């Protein structure tokens, strides 16, 4: 649900 | 007496009071209609309808006269209105606005300034009055707006049209339909879009070009498309399709991302990016600069010891100079772009940068509200930057408070003051309620997630230093009972405004921070009962102490357990700090  | 200047958003580059002001009278006398741009009219048309502001057939001597027009226009009328004012001068989308001695004059440097040059009039007038002032105003920016490129759930199309019209208004000029969980747009990219689709996306189309907004149609391949050989060509056949159907609708911008990808291949990602921008934007002749983002997209990951990583350097060696390039500044989500940042990145494109700003997005935090200003981007970084967007959060509503100061920084760049721009985003948007507001959203501009992700002012930042304060003066044994009878105020002030929010607030802004209120409500009292701890310390009465230390940590337990997050190193910290 999000970037790394 | 005197007609005062209001609030206005983004902030003029010239103005100056040349009269006391006037009342605009019953109906008003329109000149230039036929001429002007048609957006720009129907903007004038519809306020001047909801303020019960008639037109007249004929001329009339009595009434208020409004000129509006393009340069480019053959209207001497308005020249003679303007008083020696030109928007001919002035860059793309800028405008002059005079109004002196019961006449209003707008002349746009194009349309797009036309429109510009009404958002303002609409934000002078009140209750009929206004100001009488000299105006010349351009964009520091020349592309300002959003990249809705979140993961979490997209924007509904009611939510999308509603903040459309709210661009128009702030003079935003860009909006990039780029939803991570959109299965069209990123998962299943090369499927077309159903017919029900397709008209939601002709009615966003219509209300961008109503608003002067430009769609941006972005679209993600980056997962799972081929680049050589009959399956190359016919992956590159559906980003063709797929552009096409959207064009067909009245898309002249597009975008195509590269970001949070397995593959690294930078050379056949910018071969991929030449060849659409040869083969459709410049086929095409009416598309803007075809928009990117690269695999790489932060200083941390695009650099490496003053010198770019083997991705970024072939990336920038490969990618076509027209193109616009796209990155975040140091990190993902960062402190700051310094200055020196843009110089950077912008030497390794040897060009005008793209950012992509990634506040007020919380998809990585979705507890907390992310509601303070433009925070910690360098004034002058319009000097290697030419494109600027922020990534909103999931609640388009409260979004609203952050984007409102983003169309004043890159508006109106280094005259833009933080805390100004974000009490005036607030005074502007909530009427009533906006003292009260202010006290809530002040304890909501910070973000942290304790590893990777910071941003945004820190959270109320006087009260922080006031308790800082406190645990000085006690621990030296200073008389603080002035300081604490102060900081009563404060966390009874805290509770009285979100209960008044809970109150009033209207649905389509309650709906999306009643959670959050709650939670400053009960650290509010949790920090009460920490005053009354230290209170009792001070008088040696072990009953009262133990009796709101119990308090203290109920309040605090409710806090540490419940999925709203706020106020994490400020009025939750407190009562940490007074365990
Ligand atoms: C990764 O970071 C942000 C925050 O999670 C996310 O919203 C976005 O879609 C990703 N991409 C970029 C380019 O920031």
């Amino acid at each position: 649900p999000s970037t790394a | 007496n005197q007609v005062l200047v209001p609030n206005l958003n983004p902030t003029p580059e010239n103005l100056e009071v040349v009269g006391d002001g006037f009342k605009i009278t019953s109906s008003i006398n329109l000149v230039g209609e036929e001429e002007a741009d048609e957006n720009a009219v129907n903007a004038l048309r519809e306020f001047l309808t909801a303020n019960n502001i008639e037109i007249n057939s004929e001329n009339d001597p009595n009434s208020t006269t409004l000129i509006i027009g393009e340069v480019d226009d053959d209207i001497p009328e308005l020249d003679e209105a303007l008083n020696g004012t030109t928007a001919e001068n002035l860059k793309e989308e800028g405008y002059a606005l005079v109004s002196n001695d019961g006449k209003i004059a707008i002349e746009g440097k194009d349309g797009d300034g036309t429109f510009y040059g009404v958002q303002t009039f609409k934000q002078l007038v009140k209750e009929s009055n206004i100001p009488e002032v000299n105006i010349t105003d351009y964009p520091t920016v020349s592309a300002r707006g959003i990249v809705e490129g979140f993961y979490g759930t997209p924007w509904t199309h009611q939510d999308r049209l509603d903040q459309i019209k709210f661009y128009g208004e702030n003079k935003l000029n860009t909006y990039i339909y780029a939803p991570k969980d959109d299965p069209y747009h990123r998962e299943k990219w090369r499927e077309p879009y159903p017919e029900s689709e397709m008209q939601r996306m002709q009615e966003l189309i219509n209300a961008s070009a109503e608003n002067k907004v430009d769609f941006v149609f972005g679209i993600s391949p980056g997962i799972d498309i081929r680049f050589d050989g009959d399956a190359g060509e016919e992956d590159f056949n559906h980003l063709i399709t797929k552009a096409e159907s959207l064009y067909d609708m009245g898309v002249r911008s597009f975008a195509i991302y590269w970001d949070n990808i397995q593959d690294k291949s930078a050379a056949k990602h910018a071969q991929v990016l030449n060849r659409f921008n040869e083969e459709f934007v410049k086929a095409k002749g009416d598309v803007k600069p075809l928009i990117t983002v690269p695999t790489e997209y932060d200083t941390g990951a695009m650099v490496s010891n003053g010198q770019p990583r083997a991705y970024t350097r072939i990336f920038a060696e490969t990618v076509d100079p027209s193109i616009e390039v796209m990155w975040t500044g140091p990190g993902v989500v960062t402190n700051e772009i310094p200055l020196s940042d843009a110089q950077l990145i912008s030497g390794i494109y040897d060009r005008n940068m793209a950012v992509w700003w990634n506040y007020p997005v919380t998809d990585y935090f979705k507890g907390k509200l992310a509601l303070g200003p433009m925070h910690g981007l360098d004034k002058g970084l319009n000097q290697y930057v030419d494109f600027f967007t922020v990534n909103p959060m999931e609640h388009a509503e409260l979004s609203k408070i952050s984007i409102h100061t983003a169309a004043d920084y890159s508006w109106n760049m280094d005259n833009y003051d933080y805390d100004k721009a974000w009490n005036r985003a607030i005074d502007m948007l909530y009427g009533d309620l906006a003292e009260d507001m202010k006290v809530f959203a002040n304890h909501s501009t910070r973000m942290d997630n304790k590893t990777w992700a910071k941003s945004g002012r820190e959270d109320a930042p006087e009260l922080r230093a006031k308790m800082d304060e406190l645990w000085n003066k006690l621990s030296s044994k200073e008389d603080a009972s002035a300081l604490i009878e102060e900081l009563y105020g404060e966390f009874a002030r805290m509770e009285e405004a979100c209960n008044n929010l809970k109150a009033n607030l209207p649905e389509v802004a309650l709906e999306e921070c009643s959670r959050q209120l709650d939670e400053l409500i009960t650290l509010a009292q949790g920090d009460k009962a920490s005053l009354d701890m230290i209170v009792a310390q001070l008088n040696e009465d072990t009953e009262a102490y133990e009796s709101a230390k119990e308090i203290a940590q109920n309040k605090l337990n409710t806090a540490l357990s419940s999925f709203a997050v706020i106020s994490e190193k400020v009025a939750q910290s407190f009562i940490q700090e007074a365990l």
